[PDB]
Protein backbone atom coordinates (compact mmCIF):
# COMPACT_ATOMS: atom_id res chain seq x y z
CA UNK A 1 0.00 0.00 0.00
CA UNK A 2 1.20 3.64 -1.11
CA UNK A 3 0.93 6.69 -2.98
CA UNK A 4 4.13 7.54 -3.40
CA UNK A 5 7.65 6.13 -3.97
CA UNK A 6 11.02 7.50 -2.65
CA UNK A 7 14.45 6.63 -3.19
CA UNK A 8 18.01 7.53 -2.55
CA UNK A 9 21.45 9.06 -4.08
CA UNK A 10 24.29 9.04 -2.11
CA UNK A 11 26.95 11.96 -3.23
CA UNK A 12 30.82 11.21 -3.38
CA UNK A 13 33.32 12.31 -0.30
CA UNK A 14 35.00 15.63 -0.91
CA UNK A 15 37.21 16.42 1.55
CA UNK A 16 40.91 17.96 1.86
CA UNK A 17 42.99 14.97 3.35
CA UNK A 18 45.42 15.67 6.73
CA UNK A 19 48.91 15.83 5.24
CA UNK A 20 51.50 15.43 7.87
CA UNK A 21 51.23 14.02 10.94
CA UNK A 22 49.13 16.41 12.16
CA UNK A 23 45.74 15.10 14.31
CA UNK A 24 42.60 13.88 12.14
CA UNK A 25 40.31 13.12 14.55
CA UNK A 26 37.34 15.78 14.69
CA UNK A 27 37.32 16.22 11.16
CA UNK A 28 35.12 13.91 9.43
CA UNK A 29 32.92 14.00 6.52
CA UNK A 30 29.21 14.91 6.30
CA UNK A 31 27.80 11.51 3.87
CA UNK A 32 25.88 14.16 2.69
CA UNK A 33 22.54 12.38 0.49
CA UNK A 34 19.94 13.01 -1.64
CA UNK A 35 16.61 11.68 -2.37
CA UNK A 36 13.57 12.01 -4.79
CA UNK A 37 10.13 10.72 -4.85
CA UNK A 38 7.75 9.85 -7.35
CA UNK A 39 4.06 9.77 -7.08
CA UNK A 40 2.17 7.00 -8.15
CA UNK A 41 -1.36 6.90 -10.34
CA UNK A 42 -3.78 5.60 -12.45
CA UNK A 43 -4.94 6.05 -16.01
CA UNK A 44 -7.76 4.08 -17.31
CA UNK A 45 -9.91 4.59 -20.67
CA UNK A 46 -13.13 2.61 -22.28
CA UNK A 47 -14.11 2.14 -25.50
CA UNK A 48 -17.94 0.93 -26.82
CA UNK A 49 -18.65 -1.76 -29.17
CA UNK A 50 -22.57 -0.48 -29.06
CA UNK A 51 -26.04 -1.12 -29.90
CA UNK A 52 -27.63 -4.13 -29.99
CA UNK A 53 -28.59 -3.68 -33.62
CA UNK B 1 53.32 1.23 39.24
CA UNK B 2 50.60 1.32 37.45
CA UNK B 3 51.25 1.45 33.55
CA UNK B 4 48.63 2.21 31.28
CA UNK B 5 48.64 2.66 27.79
CA UNK B 6 46.27 4.93 25.48
CA UNK B 7 46.64 5.90 21.92
CA UNK B 8 45.74 9.59 21.31
CA UNK B 9 44.37 9.57 17.56
CA UNK B 10 43.58 6.37 15.30
CA UNK B 11 46.85 4.65 16.55
CA UNK B 12 49.04 7.42 15.81
CA UNK B 13 51.21 8.46 18.84
CA UNK B 14 51.59 5.72 21.40
CA UNK B 15 51.07 6.89 25.30
CA UNK B 16 52.48 4.74 27.63
CA UNK B 17 51.92 6.50 30.97
CA UNK B 18 52.18 5.21 34.79
CA UNK B 19 52.65 6.48 38.43
CA UNK B 20 52.14 5.52 41.44
CA UNK B 21 50.07 6.58 44.72
CA UNK B 22 52.29 6.35 47.68
CA UNK B 23 53.19 9.03 50.35
CA UNK B 24 55.97 9.71 52.46
CA UNK B 25 56.96 11.31 55.27
CA UNK B 26 59.88 11.76 58.12
CA UNK B 27 58.54 10.56 61.59
CA UNK B 28 58.42 13.88 63.28
CA UNK B 29 57.23 13.06 67.15
CA UNK B 30 56.21 15.75 69.54
CA UNK B 31 58.35 18.41 67.51
CA UNK B 32 61.53 16.66 67.03
CA UNK B 33 63.14 14.16 64.94
CA UNK B 34 62.92 10.38 65.72
CA UNK B 35 66.06 8.73 64.35
CA UNK B 36 68.05 10.64 61.83
CA UNK B 37 70.93 13.38 62.90
CA UNK B 38 71.29 15.92 60.13
CA UNK B 39 74.74 15.91 59.86
CA UNK B 40 75.18 19.52 58.16
CA UNK B 41 79.02 20.72 56.62
CA UNK B 42 80.37 22.75 54.55
CA UNK B 43 81.29 20.79 50.97
CA UNK B 44 82.74 22.75 48.42
CA UNK B 45 83.09 21.44 44.97
CA UNK B 46 86.72 20.16 44.61
CA UNK B 47 86.28 20.83 40.97
CA UNK B 48 86.00 24.54 40.29
CA UNK B 49 85.75 24.46 36.05
CA UNK B 50 82.09 22.99 37.25
CA UNK B 51 79.64 25.62 35.61
CA UNK B 52 76.99 25.13 38.51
Amino acid sequence: AGDRVSFDLSVRLRGQPTFGDDRVEGKEENLKFYTDEVIIDQVRHSVSAGGRM
Amino acid sequence: YDWQEETKDYGNEPTVASGFIAGIKKTRFNDRDFGVISIDTYAKDPNPNNPA
